[PDB]
């Protein structure tokens, strides 16, 4: 149990020390990604039935 | 000692727990109450694949967005030509309980998991015309939950004794194991880059895997019960859990703490299965109340729903393309929706 | 591991009749449509006869439509044509083909030997170039026009390279213009739109001698190319 | 007359119902996807002849009691005549062979239901048509070919052949009374395994097996015993007694979505679904 | 369409007819699902497959916190045994069954019970060495409630309580359900020669409820 022990402390070392961002800086990301990727999504945006291939 | 490490586990716990809260600048709700909604999306069903005869309990299409295989429980692996409703071939399979299956990248393999605790992987460009077993990865202990390639001769896979393993599919041996999930690994996405991976598990926590050096690099727990579906974010800094508890979350990679909730008030089946689309805008869940839900990513905003089937909804599956989805059922059909 | 092997045939007097056979070992015999292709001992491939999966479609070419018969045992992985009423103008050597059809597929992928049988509207392919003399280690592109447009709704070209090798059999280099086939070195390579197709083979190598033919698939009957010649020097 | 409209609006209200109650049984068996299966087959075959008998057969008995005399030609009253007689047959049967699919489904559970595909459950539903044209259709339109011309008034519409006191008693033996004995005989024998089945290991058995036998008999048996007397007497029964008996045999296809299709839990929920709310 | 579509739809509908004709002949057989405990005798009666065919009819039975029950939804019953003779672990065995009873897939599911070491169980109480009541005291009545046992008298008072153990597994049994799916008690041993009739006649049981529902006499 105390090998176990330390694998949970070494473990979590690992998890607080690396790096973390706020979420404001990660969010912008999704909110920018989605916005510079939409012209290329046939599921948001509608296709003219000539361009879907299950017509 | 032992008591020792007991308050300095608890005392480095907490250090995470305030470094997640300095993290948390302002919610993404707060800063995205300025775009325009994207409204009620209206998809409808545009094939039906018949000639399944047992639940359907996964899929996947291929990268070119023409080929899927599907996996059922009466055996058989059926690839189709989802425009032409053809059936391009019927694997036979050893055992009939398929909980995964995958399509190779390149096209020439397909991958089959379930209760055997085996990934079987079959030849489907070869000589002879007809499809034959590759290889027979063994060595997990509980059931594949799911299975992706990254090339082909490496698959990782994720099984119900709380492990992920990579695999070397010519020798047939385990690479890599990743070890430290407490509950049942459920699901698993590959990252855009192949270099990590997320498997959510039945203890309410996802976790970040490194393919290359196999330690767990991130633990996320905000969820109440089993995570039953999980992809990563087409940007691959973020992913979404379905869990059991009914309610789907947007874990940031990076901020290391849960970003948007999925939840509503008449919602209370779980989640099956979670996929998002090319933009990243639109999060998919298959629902256990029969019908998908086409959920707001950055708004948590019910955009629409997929009632086209009448039993629960076991994946759901989005083309590398964008211009289809794929959903199949215990009804023992596909329907592909535009 | 894969083999046609075609028998029968030999010296016939004209008005009477064989039977050919030919025997399929090491490959799914019962999932491939089967052709029989007869040679004239100095001119090109001919398409005769075409027998599914499940013999439940068969088509015969127009020249022998009504006195042929093709017809095949899964069970014992062989396929039979049946010949009456044999004509002076039947003089030739019939191979056996193999063709699979489903998406990504390629058919006429291997093909028999030939069983020797001496007796005592419709696309047009046009092999212009009769004979052209390379030299070694030098390029040459093969040029293809037929009289339709090859290419249907579907998006899916409809042209399969053949080259015929001295003393051997014909074989599968590309299907559908642009898709090399199995053990093909890479140099081979097609391309163009309808009427208007070109191979190139670039880096001309030995064991490369051959009469290259041309045949399209959007409609029977299988008619093939008039043949175009590579030759030393 | 003052009556003459209430006398059609009794019959239409009951004629309307009669098709408004089996195009639900045709639409709901295609809308549903959980109700195609391989014993419904049976119950879209007798909603098939219950419409029938509901657009043809009865508007057209409406018109011959309004108006009294039968303004139509000779062919006019022979195909009438042979459709009433072939859907009510087509009804018996599929009646008959939904008691020998539930007979074997009860006694052989993992066998007859294993060995019933939908090549073969739908030849029993052809049998089922079949003996009901041959039987009758050939029987009434071509007559009187066989002997003379027609035998019947100009201005009526009565079967030929309800005089040869040989043929109505063949035709009624093999149209009516041989079903209702294997009919009663089958439910009979299910009712013993389902007492044994809650001994070894009773109410709503009864409650369901009354309805389905009891709404075929009563509505049933009194026009054919009348056929029975007519044919030996022309004139003994009272013409307008004649007429409801012959009312009364229709009303079986009214009862049919009430009596093997609502019975379903799984016909009451998308009967209740699409009876609440259109969709 | 063309002359490769023509003669790939060709190939399609070959693929159906096979898949058609091998679903026909899986139709003919019957999933049963096994489960109980370790020290149980699972297979006395990464996952076994064992097919016994029992009057012409094939029963493929099946033998493997339990996530995969979603797998085991149509399964036509789930076979469970619990230690008879093994006492201090029966009350796991009580809770094992309550779970399965009332889990989210096992609702219309119905559980064939085969009470093992039936011979054990009779001279482990014959010598006294071991009080239930100790274990649980139910039996602190020890009513023998009126029953009939085709086996002989108990000699030590046994025989009621081999109604007495069994009877717990028949209370949380009727609890919850409203008779969608039923449980059978059964006694059994490791050399009681015909046991596969016994899931033969429950399974035969199982499919009148389906039919009798359909049909409505139930
Ligand atoms: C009452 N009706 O509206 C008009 C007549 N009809 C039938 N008439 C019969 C005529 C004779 Cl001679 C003997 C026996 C029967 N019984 C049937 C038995 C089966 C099918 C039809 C009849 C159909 C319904």
């Amino acid at each position: 149990s105390i090998a176990q022990a330390r694998k949970l402390v070494e473990q979590l070392k690992m998890e607080a020390n690396i790096d973390r961002i706020k979420v404001s800086k990660a969010a912008a990301d999704l909110m920018a990604y989605c916005e510079a990727h939409a012209k290329e999504d046939p599921l948001l945006t509608p296709v003219p039935a000539s361009e879907n291939p299950f017509r | 000692e032992l008591d020792q490490l007991r308050q300095e586990a608890e005392q480095l716990k907490n250090q995470i727990r305030d470094a997640r809260k300095a993290c948390a600048d302002a919610t993404l709700s707060q800063i995205t109450n300025n775009i325009d909604p994207v409204g009620r999306i209206q998809m409808r069903t545009r094939r039906t694949l018949r000639g399944h005869l047992a639940k359907i309990y996964a899929m996947h299409w291929g990268t070119d967005s023409r080929l899927l295989v599907s996996a059922s429980q009466d055996g058989k692996l059926i690839i189709w030509d989802s425009y032409t409703t053809n059936k391009v071939h019927a694997i036979p399979l050893r055992s009939s309980w398929v909980m995964t299956c995958a399509y190779a990248p390149s096209g020439n393999y397909v991958a089959c998991g379930g209760l055997d605790n085996i990934c079987s992987i079959y030849n489907l460009k070869t000589r002879e015309g007809n499809v034959r077993v590759s290889r027979e990865l063994a060595g997990h202990t509980g059931y594949l939950s799911c299975c992706r390639f990254l090339d082909d001769n490496q698959i990782v896979t994720s099984s119900g004794d709380t492990t992920c393993a990579l695999w070397d599919i010519e020798t047939g041996q385990q690479t890599t194991t990743f070890t430290g999930h407490t509950g049942d690994v459920m699901s698993l996405s590959l990252a855009p880059d192949t270099r990590l991976f997320v498997s959510g598990a039945c203890d309410a926590s996802a976790k970040l895997w490194d393919v290359r050096e196999g330690m767990c690099r991130q633990t996320f727990t905000g969820h109440e019960s089993d995570i039953n579906a999980i992809c990563f974010f087409p940007n691959g800094n973020a992913f979404a859990t379905g869990s059991d508890d009914a309610t789907c979350r947007l874990f940031d990679l990076r901020a290391d703490q849960e970003l948007m909730t999925y939840s509503h008030d008449n919602i209370i089946c779980g989640i099956t299965s979670v996929s998002f689309s090319k933009s990243g805008r639109l999060l998919l869940a298959g629902y256990d109340d029969f019908n998908c839900n086409v959920w707001d990513a950055l708004k948590a905003d019910r955009a629409g729903v997929l009632a086209g089937h009448d039993n629960r909804v076991s994946c759901l599956g989005v083309t590398d393309d964008g211009m289809a989805v794929a959903t199949g059922s215990w009804d023992s059909f596909l329907k592909i929706w535009n | 591991d894969v083999q046609l092997v075609e028998s029968g045939g030999g010296l016939v007097q004209p008005g009477g009749s064989r039977k050919l056979s030919c025997s399929a070992s090491g490959f799914a015999f019962s999932s491939f449509g089967m052709h029989w292709v007869r040679q004239a001992p100095e001119k090109g491939l001919e398409w005769v006869a075409y027998i599914s999966s499940g013999s439940g479609t068969i088509y015969y070419a127009d020249t022998v439509k009504g006195r042929f018969t093709i017809s095949r045992d899964d069970p014992k992985n062989t396929l039979f044509l049946q010949m009456t009423s044999l004509r002076s103008e039947d003089t030739a050597m019939y191979y056996c083909v193999r063709s699979i059809y489903y998406y990504g597929s390629s058919p006429f992928d291997f093909w028999g030997q030939g069983t020797t049988l001496t007796v005592s509207s419709d696309i047009v392919m046009t092999q212009a170039t009769s004979s052209v003399p390379v030299t070694p280690g030098e390029s040459v592109s093969i040029s293809c026009r037929s009289s339709k447009s090859l290419l249907h709704s579907n998006g899916n070209t409809y042209l399969y390279w053949f080259l015929q090798r001295p003393g051997q059999s014909p074989q599968l280099l590309i299907y559908r213009m642009s898709n090399l086939a199995s053990g093909v070195p890479d140099r081979f390579s097609g391309s163009g739109s309808g009427t208007a197709f070109t191979l190139t083979i670039s880096r001309l190598e030995a064991e490369d001698v051959g009469v290259y033919y041309c045949m399209q698939h959007l409609e029977y009957p299988l008619t093939f190319g008039a043949g175009t010649k590579l030759e030393l020097k | 007359v003052w009556q003459v409209v209430f006398i059609a609006f009794l019959t239409g209200i009951l004629a309307l119902v009669t098709i408004i109650g089996n195009i639900l049984v045709i639409v709901s068996f295609k809308v549903n996807k959980q109700l195609k299966t391989v014993n419904n087959y049976f119950l879209l075959s007798l909603a098939c002849a219950d419409l029938i008998i509901g657009v043809i057969s009865m508007n057209l008995f409406t018109t011959y009691i309004i108006m009294n005399r039968w303004a139509l030609g000779n062919l006019a009253c022979d195909l009438w005549l042979a459709i009433d007689c072939v859907a009510s047959n087509a009804s018996v049967m599929n009646l008959l062979v939904i008691s020998f699919d539930r007979y074997f489904s009860i006694t052989r559970p993992l066998t007859y239901r294993a060995k019933r595909t939908t090549k073969r459950a739908g030849v029993m539903i052809g049998l089922a048509w079949v003996i009901s044209f041959v039987l009758w259709a050939p029987a009434i339109l071509f007559w009187q070919y066989f002997v003379g011309k027609r035998t019947v008034p100009p201005g009526e519409c009565f079967i030929q052949f309800l005089s040869e006191p040989t043929i109505t008693f063949g035709t009624a033996i093999a149209g009516f009374y041989m079903p209702v004995t294997i009919m009663t005989i089958l439910y009979w024998r299910i009712y013993k395994e389902t007492e044994k089945r809650t001994k070894e290991l009773e109410k709503k058995a009864a409650q369901t097996l009354s309805a389905i036998l009891l709404a075929f008999i009563i509505t049933w048996t009194p026009y054919n015993i009348m056929v029975l007397v007519n044919t030996f007497c022309d004139s003994c029964i009272p013409k307008t007694f004649w007429n409801l008996g012959y009312w009364l045999c229709y009303i079986n296809s009214t009862v049919n979505p009430v009596c093997y299709a609502l019975c379903n839990k799984t016909f009451r929920t998308t009967f209740k679904m699409l009876l609440l709310c259109q969709c | 369409v063309s002359a490769e579509d023509k003669a790939a739809a060709e190939r399609s509908k070959m693929i159906d007819k096979n898949l058609r004709e091998d679903g026909e002949k899986a139709r003919r057989t019957l999933r049963l699902l096994l489960l109980g405990a370790d020290n149980s005798g699972k297979s006395t009666i990464g996952i076994f497959e064992t097919k016994f065919q029992v009057d012409k009819v094939n029963f493929h039975m099946f033998d493997v916190r339990r996530k995969w029950i979603q797998c085991f939804n149509d399964v036509t019953a789930i076979i469970f045994v619990v230690d008879s003779s093994d006492y201090n672990r029966l009350q796991e065995a009580l809770n094992d069954f309550k779970s399965i009873w009332n889990n989210r897939w096992l609702r219309t599911i119905s559980v064939i019970l085969f009470l093992n070491k039936q011979d054990l169980l009779a001279e482990k109480v014959l010598a006294g060495k071991s009080k239930i009541e100790d274990y649980f005291p139910e039996f602190a009545r020890y009513t023998t409630p009126e029953d009939a046992t085709p086996e002989p008298g108990e000699d030590p008072r046994v025989t009621r309580a081999k109604y007495f153990i069994r009877k717990e597994f028949v209370d949380i049994s009727t609890a919850s359900g409203d008779g969608r799916h039923i449980c059978y008690p059964h006694f059994t041993c490791a050399v009681d020669t015909e046991n596969a009739r016994r899931i033969f006649n429950d399974c035969k049981d199982i499919i009148l409820q389906m039919n009798l529902r359909e049909y409505n006499l139930v």
